[PDB]
RNA sequence: UUUUU
RNA sequence: UUUUU
């Protein structure tokens, strides 16, 4: 016996009934924390300055 | 200009939203500003959308 | 978010 | 409504 974690009978939004949004497909995605932020900046900008 | 009814910027009025999008990809890229602040001295580089 | 000499 | 170089 095993399982996962999310699910579908779970309360979420509707465009119209059927359908569902937030598509379980996303068990794979968790990329460092900070890379994300908008308090670091963005790669091409360290790029540019790299090459200024 | 000689050939328009109403002034120039009654007429300009329209082209809004593209030089928006233009401004925000090139500052995206680089820190640019316009002129129109740059002597009535803004502050934020992010207040860019409406030096107009 | 900025503002720390 | 005009008047922002």
């Amino acid at each position: 016996p095993r399982l996962k974690s999310l699910t579908s009978k779970m309360r979420v939004p509707r465009y119209e009934k059927r359908v569902a949004l937030n598509l379980d497909h996303l068990i794979l995605y968790t990329p460092e924390q900070t890379d994300l932020s908008n308090t670091r900046s963005t790669r091409k900008q360290f790029d540019t300055w790299f090459e200024g | 200009i000689d050939h328009a009814k109403p002034t120039f910027r009654q007429i300009m009025a329209h082209f809004s939203d593209v030089a928006e999008a233009y401004i925000e990809k090139r500052n995206q890229d680089r820190p640019y500003m316009p002129r129109y602040g740059l002597q009535r001295n803004l502050t934020d580089m992010s207040l860019a959308r409406y030096a107009f």
